[PDB]
């Protein structure tokens, strides 16, 4: 998982050299995020309930087909009700380690590297999580710097699935 | 590799779990001793040269049969891979105290290690007799009070005491 | 590789032979079964994402442990990692179907697979499973008997099973 | 060895994926000419010993002092002969594998690749065996497409003895 | 690879001394019978391609179960292969010949070899054989009287004799 | 360790080929310097003694700072000065193994190669040996092409320290 500890070492070593300065200051810019990052991740963890249920029912809203039609990749019956929102919290527990590492490497490792093919697969729509991502964006509730932080995160998400 | 936040993640993801409080809070407090584990990377880089030759130096002195004709470190040849092979672990020991995770220096470094060595016919014991001798010269000169802010890092300097003694027992 | 035809001629050479009058009857004989052939391949690859998908979800349906975190299939890059491997074996079961011997899913695929799957950590028996998935759904398409001309299509059905069974073996 | 059925699937591999329709049809053409190719590897076969007896004696015919240096490679004697007749069966047999595979895979595996050191090593004429398999050509007593075909891999290894 | 002379620095290095007297007029005696060793790498090298072949030949008259159908020299390019080996092996019996050391012949030819061959199914005992036959055309083209000045070439043969012997046993 | 046999057989093997006239003339090149080389290989043997301390005192004679202050890299002591003459006394010892195998092998494989990071790492100055070298080349009471032997190696070893 790339953090930004773990490029700045990947570089250096793909130089053979011992760290730089550059790097060293690389690291202070890390460890003055890092406490925003890990409030930001506390907060939306004590609502990953709220937030996960509240954009399941937001993503059926906008696309009520989805629970109208029949077929495997729709929620129309409890079961695949109880895979999206599992699916969605995926999502935000992985966001919140993002927030952890202080980088996207959890989301590129854990849920982004292959999702194109497990979307295809299984005939699922990434506008459907597009759309469960904006909602947790507009209501977990966060203000400043780990506001900026977690949103930092859930576009990359949204980007990725667009 | 893993640094000390993601390993906490890889954890809990296998598990499928959000950090607990008490993990979060653990973070943070590592976050808070940030500075004296970056001076520790930069003070053991700055003078990774003198390190590496002062241990050279005092493992020599101690096992002579090591430059003597005949001796695996004997000849210039010899000799120069015996230094860099102590520069490349010090190097290795470097990125696990800045990421403050021995994966890198497991997986990139030690890893297969020991088995290099037996089929080249180095002695290994010698090596992890220099890496101890490493870790002398590079601790007193991370704990040296002149010219740095006063505190406590013994913790960050039992850390890294830690990865030194992770290298000399993998090839010991 | 070898074909239906070249591993005849393999072991009439290995003998210094030429083909007995009945050898080439057998081929004759397989030569008249070739349009059945040649649509099993059809079918199969024309129909391979939905044999592969249908095959993996009825695997995580019975063998949950699989896609639960911790899981080997669990995470984006395994669980496509898996499909991917579903797929591969699929493809190659295609081949030698096409060419009417194993030997191109044995040595382009199949050896070395079971000593590969161990080292990765993943479960062999349950890929093994997902073969056997496979194979249920690619030969209920390959004889189905819509938009198809009428015909015994037994025997081809069975060597495809073969192969299918083969590729299980070969990691469980 | 290379046959119609080897060749496609090898060309998919090597691009990683499943056979085209293109591929399918190869496979058509080859079942549709198979039929002759078995017809006349059987009639060659019913006269292997006619047809390798006529040749030697034909190379000897035209390449009288054979019979008449000594040598090792050389037929002046019994022993030679028998070496000169085992190597026409063997370019006899090997091309009945051809008719029956389809292709030149047989005769590219095992006679011509290396035959050239094989050849300069031991001292044999490539003019000699060419004569042989001349001769074949214009005694099989073969016809239509069965002779079609046997010409083909008759003329493909005369060439490569050029 | 050592030449004659520097396996003698090597010994005598690994030791910290220099070469004695009896050591120096030992290698003095080694360069006086310089001309008949490049005699015999010249008669040998310029006679490969008949040694290669009149030792194949006996070989196989020897043992014709290894080129009838099924033998692993059977077929035009297991044949050529098989004589390529015997190139091989006598090119590097010249180059030890030439340095007056089996180090290049045991590094980069024999090391392995038996392996290989274990592999692939060649019959060691049988290359052994060949390389037999090989030493014996060799030798004869070595010590022929005719063309070169007279002279006792005992020990270079001797010699020669050696790296072939060392060739056999490799993988026989 | 490179030698005018071992570079004849490396060509060759890099090429898949037989060794050449060219190269069995190489060979005779080798074979008409060798005894030169011996004698003089014989000639600086019996002299080693006398010529490692003339040459050690011959460096602290032009360095004289090297006996007077204090320091692993320098002579000041005892200690220093039989690391020192140990030293000069592998150079010498070297130089004769070069004169035996009638190439500069022995120098580069062990004392040129890794000699850069050697001085670098215990701070010993390459000036320093230049020096003990020089004396060599004026004390040896070689004369003739033992001499010119000798000497070649000598400056080889020379130019590779400046
Ligand atoms: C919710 C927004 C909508 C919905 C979802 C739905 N998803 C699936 C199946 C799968 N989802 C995943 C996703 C992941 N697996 C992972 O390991 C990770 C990273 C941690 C992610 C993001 C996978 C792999 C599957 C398939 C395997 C499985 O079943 O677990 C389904 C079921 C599809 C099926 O055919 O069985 C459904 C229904 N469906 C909706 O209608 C919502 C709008
Ligand atoms: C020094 C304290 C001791 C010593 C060392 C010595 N090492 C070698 C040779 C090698 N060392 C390594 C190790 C690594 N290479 C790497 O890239 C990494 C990072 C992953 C490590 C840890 C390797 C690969 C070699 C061989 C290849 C090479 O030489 O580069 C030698 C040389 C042995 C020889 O005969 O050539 C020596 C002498 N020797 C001692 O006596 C000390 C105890
Ligand atoms: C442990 C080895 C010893 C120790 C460490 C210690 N350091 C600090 C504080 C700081 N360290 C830095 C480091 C750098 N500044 C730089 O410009 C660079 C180069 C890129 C580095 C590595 C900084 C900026 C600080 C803070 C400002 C300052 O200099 O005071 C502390 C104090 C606390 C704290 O973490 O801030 C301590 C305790 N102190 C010791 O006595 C050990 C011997
Ligand atoms: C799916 C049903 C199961 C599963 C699969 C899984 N496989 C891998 C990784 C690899 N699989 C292969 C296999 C092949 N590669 C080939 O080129 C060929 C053709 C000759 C085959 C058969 C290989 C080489 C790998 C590793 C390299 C790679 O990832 O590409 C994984 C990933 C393991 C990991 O941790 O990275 C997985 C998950 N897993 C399951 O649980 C199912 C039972
Ligand atoms: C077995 C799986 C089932 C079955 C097969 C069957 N097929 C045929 C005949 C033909 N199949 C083809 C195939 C193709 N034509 C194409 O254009 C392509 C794409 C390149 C393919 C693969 C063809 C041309 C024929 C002959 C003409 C026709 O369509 O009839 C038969 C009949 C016999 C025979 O071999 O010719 C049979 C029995 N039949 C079944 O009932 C199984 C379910
Ligand atoms: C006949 C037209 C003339 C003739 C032939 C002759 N051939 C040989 C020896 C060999 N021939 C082969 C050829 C093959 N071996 C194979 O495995 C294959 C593919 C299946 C082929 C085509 C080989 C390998 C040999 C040498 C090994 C052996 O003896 O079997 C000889 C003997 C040469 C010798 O020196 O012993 C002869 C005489 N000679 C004639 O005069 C005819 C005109
Ligand atoms: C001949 C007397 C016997 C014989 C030989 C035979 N050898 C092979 C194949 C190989 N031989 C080697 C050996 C070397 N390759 C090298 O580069 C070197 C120098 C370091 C050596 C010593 C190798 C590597 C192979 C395999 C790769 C290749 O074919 O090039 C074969 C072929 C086996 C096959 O089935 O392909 C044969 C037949 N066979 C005999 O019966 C004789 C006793
Ligand atoms: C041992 C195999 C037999 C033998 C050898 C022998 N040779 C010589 C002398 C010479 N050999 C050469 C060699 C070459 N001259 C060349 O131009 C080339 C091509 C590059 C070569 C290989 C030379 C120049 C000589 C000396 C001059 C001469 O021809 O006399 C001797 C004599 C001694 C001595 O070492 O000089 C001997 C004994 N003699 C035998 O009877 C063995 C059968
Ligand atoms: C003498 C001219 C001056 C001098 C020398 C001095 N040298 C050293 C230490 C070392 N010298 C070497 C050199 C070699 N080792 C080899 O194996 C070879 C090839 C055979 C060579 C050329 C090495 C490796 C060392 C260090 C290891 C060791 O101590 O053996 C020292 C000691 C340095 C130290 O810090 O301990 C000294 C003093 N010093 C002078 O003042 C002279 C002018």
């Amino acid at each position: 998982m790339k953090t930004p500890l773990t490029e700045a070492v990947s570089t250096a070593d793909s130089q053979g050299r011992f760290l730089s300065s550059t790097e060293l200051q690389i690291a202070f810019g890390r460890l003055r995020q890092a406490n925003a990052g890990l409030q930001a991740a506390k907060a939306l963890t004590d609502n990953a309930q709220s937030l996960v249920n509240g954009a399941a029912q937001a993503v059926y809203n906008k696309f009520p087909y989805t629970t109208q039609t029949q077929g495997n990749n729709f929620a129309a019956d409890q079961r695949g009700k109880d895979k999206c929102a599992r699916d969605i919290g995926y999502y935000l527990r992985i966001v919140t380690y993002c927030l952890v590492a202080g980088g996207t490497g959890p989301l590129d490792e854990y849920l982004i590297a292959g999702i194109d093919e497990i979307n295809r697969t299984f005939d699922l729509s990434p506008s459907w999580y597009v759309e469960a991502l904006k909602y947790i964006k507009a209501n977990h509730g966060l203000s400043g710097d780990a506001r900026d932080e977690a949103n930092s995160y859930l576009d990359y998400a949204i980007n990725a699935l667009s | 590799m893993f640094d000390v936040f993601t390993r906490v993640v890889s954890q809990a993801d296998a598990r499928g779990e959000y950090l607990s409080g008490s993990q979060l809070d653990a973070l943070s407090a590592t976050v808070a001793e940030g500075n004296k584990r970056i001076d520790s990377v930069n003070r053991i880089t700055g003078n990774a040269s003198a390190i590496v030759s002062n241990a050279a130096r005092a493992l020599f002195a101690e096992q002579p049969q090591l430059i003597q004709p005949g001796g695996n470190a004997y000849t210039s040849r010899r000799m120069a891979a015996c230094l860099r092979d102590m520069e490349i672990i010090l190097r290795y020991v470097t990125y696990a105290t800045f990421t403050g995770d021995a994966s890198v220096l497991e997986d990139r470094c030690l890893n297969g290690l020991r088995e290099t060595y037996v089929a080249l016919g180095v002695p290994g014991a010698s090596v992890a007799a220099g890496v101890q001798k490493m870790k002398e010269a590079a601790l007193d000169i991370v704990n040296d009070p002149n010219g740095i802010t006063r505190g406590d890092c013994s913790a960050i300097v039992a850390e890294i005491a830690g990865y030194f003694d992770r290298a000399a027992a993998a090839v010991a």
